[PDB]
């Protein structure tokens, strides 16, 4: 879990705005991974999704609705995930 | 009241001059069919 997403993030950062090409592949899978992940990985995935969104910028509009649903479902009073989501 | 005229104030309402826009220059760098390199347009983008 940790190595796969650190790679995909590093790939997108090194490419620039040409990563937009890969969006339709990455996003639906990446979102379904956040859904079924458990425990610590959740927080890390949300952290790296934040990086993704900062690179994709305006192009993230089609998938934004799903991301909100994800956030809405996994927002808890747990202090740790709150700071993470507020950064995202 | 005294039989005296009221001092007229400095009426500045009059327009100093009337301008006329005689001609117009429409410089259109549309570059139709080409996308500027600086901005990576989104696939829908804005077409109109």
């Amino acid at each position: 879990h940790t190595m796969v997403v650190q790679a995909i993030t590093f790939i997108f950062k090194s490419l620039g705005l040409k990563c937009v090409q890969f969006l339709p592949q990455v996003m639906p899978t990446f979102l379904n991974v956040i859904r079924v992940c458990d425990g610590a990985i959740r927080e890390f995935l949300f952290q790296q999704l934040g990086m993704l969104v900062s690179f994709v910028k305006s192009h993230i509009r089609p998938y934004m609705d799903e991301i909100v649903t994800l956030m809405r479902e996994f927002w808890v009073m747990n202090t740790s995930i709150q700071s993470t989501i507020i950064l995202l | 009241e005294k039989i005296e005229g009221s001092k007229s104030l400095a009426q500045s309402w009059r327009m100093k001059d009337r301008m006329k826009t005689v001609s117009v220059a429409l410089v259109l760098c549309l570059n139709v069919g080409v996308d500027p390199p600086d901005v990576v347009k989104t696939t829908p983008c804005a077409r109109l």
